[PDB]
């Protein structure tokens, strides 16, 4: 009976760690967008220059 | 040896009077091997 | 295709349906022009004539040229010289056949009759 | 060319057909003998089954199965293997005595602690008492068959003259007789040691019965399987006939162009 009750207690606490962490990673993709843009712009500049 | 191996021998004596058919001799005479086995591993065969 | 190749550095493609029909046309003209037809029916000038288009499809440092070519196979004999002499001038194939078509496998590409130079 | 390569492969199919025809004929002759033997065996054994029934019953553990040493005879060998396997879900390490080389190889894969005793030279031979007796006698000595609570025997029952379903019956231990619901209508004191003796004797007689069904089923299957082989082989002959006929026309027409081009020039 103790085994069941303990699982609820222990599990209920720890899943919140993954719930915050996962969404933080999604926040990182907003910063990632600035990284992506820099790559686009540099590829663009490089492409024209190779043609030159 | 078994009770039914003794009946078997009794049956063997009975296969030979000369009047008896080929199949009779086969129910009372076979040359075969039996592959001894253990474990994969095998001791080699011996005549049954 | 060559103007894009030369002047511009911009990406090229080529899609062809069918360059067997170029070969087919050569066999048709061959008698009239003043040539003597070689066996099957295909031109006696097949290697040279084939050679000229396929060296005018070739990669240069002025730009790379990805090509996808299609060959119509008459009576499904691939052992005839017009389909056959192409493979040497190829990197990859994905041969399609009637049999795999019947089996209901679409795409009809032979899985034991495919080859590439990117395979290693 | 193409031509000679067509003609040789069509030949190969023919030789195969010819041999499967030959076989079915030899199979029909063997078969008659096989089924006749099986009635007598079943009937003899049945007289013991009558006892085993009235007496009632309380039947590691042993497995026996009976198969041909010689390959090809249908799916006799591997349908028999599925049923052995079913009863090796009890104990995965349980000891199989293989009357028949073929089944042994297949089982040895599935679990290696199975093959313990094996026999050889049964497959070219008929269901005769001598083979069963010696094997039974050897089963007691080597394998200690009288210890077992269960013994089980597998064969392939010749269901109908066109089929075989793998089937079983249990050899009854010496233990069964003693403690079974009735041993009061088969009362004894010290007049005989009926269990230890009656058990031995039924090892060989039940096992024989199983060899007879299996043999009748095998030879029957063989006939049918070879019968079906001729048909499938025939079908290939007929397709390859269309191939030969097209192959001949092509050689003649391609050949004409060659002579004509030479003559022109």
């Amino acid at each position: 009976r103790i085994d069941s009750v303990s699982q609820l207690q222990n599990v209920a606490e720890t899943t919140k760690v993954l719930f915050d962490v996962s969404k933080e990673t999604v926040e990182l993709e907003s910063e990632a967008f600035e990284l992506k843009q820099k790559v686009e712009l540099a590829h663009e500049a490089k492409a024209v220059l190779d043609s030159w | 040896i078994s009770y039914a191996a003794y009946l078997n021998v009794a049956a063997q004596a009975i296969r030979s009077t000369e009047l008896q058919t080929a199949s009779v001799l086969n129910r009372s005479q076979t040359d075969a091997f039996y592959t001894q086995y253990k474990n994969a591993s095998e001791p080699t065969p011996i005549t049954k | 295709a060559e103007y894009f190749r030369d002047e511009e550095g911009q990406d090229v493609l080529l899609f062809i349906d069918n360059i067997f029909r170029f070969t087919q046309a050569g066999s048709e003209v061959s008698a009239l022009l003043g040539r003597i037809p070689s066996a099957v029916g295909y031109q006696p000038t097949l290697a040279t004539d084939m050679g000229l288009l396929q060296e005018r499809i070739t990669t240069t440092k002025k730009g790379s040229v990805t090509s996808v070519q299609a060959v119509y196979v008459p009576a499904d004999d691939l052992t005839d010289p017009a389909p056959a002499t192409t493979f040497a001038h190829l990197d990859a194939t994905t041969v399609l056949s009637r049999g795999i078509s019947e089996l209901g496998i679409y795409p009809a590409v032979d899985p034991l009759d495919s080859k590439s130079r990117l395979l290693d | 060319a193409t031509l000679k390569e067509v003609e040789m492969r069509l030949k190969s199919i023919k030789n195969i057909e010819k041999i499967t025809k030959t076989m079915k004929i030899v199979a029909s002759t063997r078969l008659s003998k096989a089924e006749k033997a099986k009635i007598s065996a079943k009937k003899m054994d049945e007289a013991e089954q009558l006892f085993y029934k009235n007496a009632e019953t309380k039947n590691k553990e042993l497995i026996v199965a009976i198969t041909s040493d010689k390959g090809l005879c249908g799916s006799i060998h591997s349908q028999l293997a599925k049923a052995v396997r079913r009863h090796l879900n009890d104990q995965p390490n349980a000891d199989i005595v293989t009357i028949g080389d073929k089944i042994k190889m297949q089982l040895l894969r599935t679990h290696p602690n199975n093959i313990k005793l094996s026999i050889n030279g049964i497959g070219k031979d008929a269901p005769t008492f001598q083979e069963s007796a010696l094997i039974a006698d050897k089963l007691l000595s080597v394998m200690k068959a009288g210890t077992y609570p269960k013994i089980s025997i597998f064969y392939n029952d010749p269901v109908s003259s066109l089929s075989f379903e793998p089937s079983e019956k249990p050899i009854f231990n010496a233990k069964t007789i003693e403690q079974s619901p009735s041993f009061g209508k088969f009362e004894i004191d010290t007049d005989a040691n009926v269990p230890r003796d009656l058990f031995e004797y039924t090892l060989a007689n039940q096992m024989l019965t199983a060899m007879a069904q299996g043999y009748a089923a095998e030879i029957s299957a063989r006939r049918n399987a070879m019968d079906n082989a001729s048909k499938n082989a025939g079908d290939m002959i007929n397709r390859y006939s269309i191939l030969y006929n097209r192959t001949r026309q092509a050689v003649i027409t391609n050949e004409l162009v060659d002579i004509i081009t030479g003559a022109s020039s």
